[PDB]
């Protein structure tokens, strides 16, 4: 039921990304072409990792990769 | 959490020989002993998150980022995507990077992402074309590299600016959102949750706070109540440690009170709590003591006001895990 309702629900948000689709704002490319000290307000979305917690943005750079990676080929991991 | 239903823990292999220095990117055995791994197989992603230290000098950072760029190409075949973080300076002659990449790869994308601290150079690039054939040694490169036009550097500085404020405003709508609605979560959040990642809400209050429960509230009020009594008690009896200790444990104690009334009853005891925590440091004086609902007693406040008011400041690894307690308990709890 588990792998199911995994299964199901990557399927189901293709449309929109988890309420984190990226804007036209947000992707620039070469050839086409910090406000207030340090805070750290981004962290209260940060709920869900124990060690690291740096596990939101992979959800989010996952729409690009899903959409230009291979899917059958092995992956690498740095640092 | 998943029972290895899908079998994870059986598909991650890790390249390693016993040697310690077989592991860091800057150094041959890392690269000789990837290609021997790797080079017989087929891979399509190259992800490289670097930790990025303020220590490190750009000669290093360029000197990593060729490396990686070396690695992908030696075992990396066609289609395939090269993942990276940079985190630009304020140093004037930061865009040799950029030029690297450009040079090494025809298409390169850059993303600002809004999950990613608002506050911080932070950017995200994907590489997927290449077009070079010989790979030179690091140092002529290296020597090789220039920075990038003017134009384009103020345009590049100007689109990351315009990213990260309207990243800030979403974040800013989406924790006042969060906060406003009832109890249900956002999507992204039960999306971890199937995937099956775990809340660290009572695992952070746990190893932070040292209370093993937030719910039980007034088994919190007695050992607050301990807490100030032992701690005024010892201050009077009376050298810094001693005095830098309990402070310390007198702060710990008024933030988890604070978060267990604000997880239970749905406010939290001083509107100034979130800014200051948000400033990076927690305030605890005589007179929120008296306005808060009364639990100490008038001996308690009279000595509390030989010292008066006390201002610890945390450092960045304790204000990211307070942080990370007020968020959970604003979105893990009723408005």
């Amino acid at each position: 039921i588990n792998d199911n309702c995994n299964k199901d629900n990557k399927g189901n948000k293709i449309n929109n990304f988890w309420g984190l689709a990226l804007k036209n704002y947000q992707v620039l490319k070469i050839r086409s072409i910090l406000p207030q000290g340090g805070n750290y307000l981004s962290h209260q979305l940060r709920l869900f990792g124990i060690n690291s917690t740096s596990c939101l943005k992979a959800l989010e750079l996952s729409q690009i990769l899903m959409k230009e990676v291979n899917k059958d080929k092995d992956r690498l991991f740095l640092g | 959490k998943l029972g290895n239903v899908t079998q994870i823990l059986n598909r991650v292999k890790v390249l390693f020989n016993g040697n310690p220095n077989s592991t860091w990117i800057g150094n041959m055995e890392c690269e000789s002993l990837i290609w021997s791994e790797l080079n017989d197989k087929s891979i399509g992603l190259v992800h490289c998150d670097m930790e990025g230290a303020i220590g490190k000098s750009e000669e290093t950072v360029l000197h990593e980022h060729y490396s990686v760029i070396r690695i992908t190409y030696l075992i990396g075949d066609d289609d395939v995507v090269l993942v990276s973080k940079i985190i630009p300076t304020i140093t004037p002659n930061w865009s040799r990077i950029l030029y690297l990449y450009k040079l090494y790869w025809k298409d390169v994308s850059i993303i600002s992402l809004k999950t990613s601290n608002p506050a911080s150079t932070e950017l995200y690039l994907i590489s997927k074309d290449a077009y070079c054939t010989i790979m030179e040694p690091s140092e002529v490169v290296l020597s090789k590299l220039k920075r990038l036009s003017l134009l384009e550097e103020n345009n590049l500085l100007k689109w990351i600016i315009l990213s990260k404020k309207r990243n800030n405003e979403w974040l800013h709508h989406e924790i006042k959102e969060g906060e406003r609605d009832y109890g249900v979560m956002r999507p992204y959040h039960m999306a971890l949750q199937i995937f099956g990642f775990q809340i660290n809400l009572n695992h952070l209050a746990k190893e932070f706070l040292s209370t093993p429960d937030l719910t039980n509230i007034n088994n919190i009020i007695q050992s607050f109540q301990r807490t100030i009594k032992d701690v005024l008690f010892e201050w009077i009896n009376i050298n810094k440690g001693k005095l830098r200790l309990l402070s310390r444990r007198l702060v710990l104690s008024w933030i988890s009170l604070s978060l267990s009334t604000r997880l239970l009853t749905g406010r939290f005891p001083d509107e100034k709590f979130e800014h200051r925590a948000q400033t990076g440091y927690v305030s605890l004086a005589d007179t929120d003591l008296e306005s808060l609902k009364l639990l100490s007693k008038n001996i308690i406040k009279n000595y509390r006001e030989c010292i008066g008011s006390i201002s610890y400041w945390f450092l960045t690894k304790e204000v990211k895990i307070l942080m990370k307690l007020i968020g959970g308990a604003k979105l893990l709890g009723i408005p």
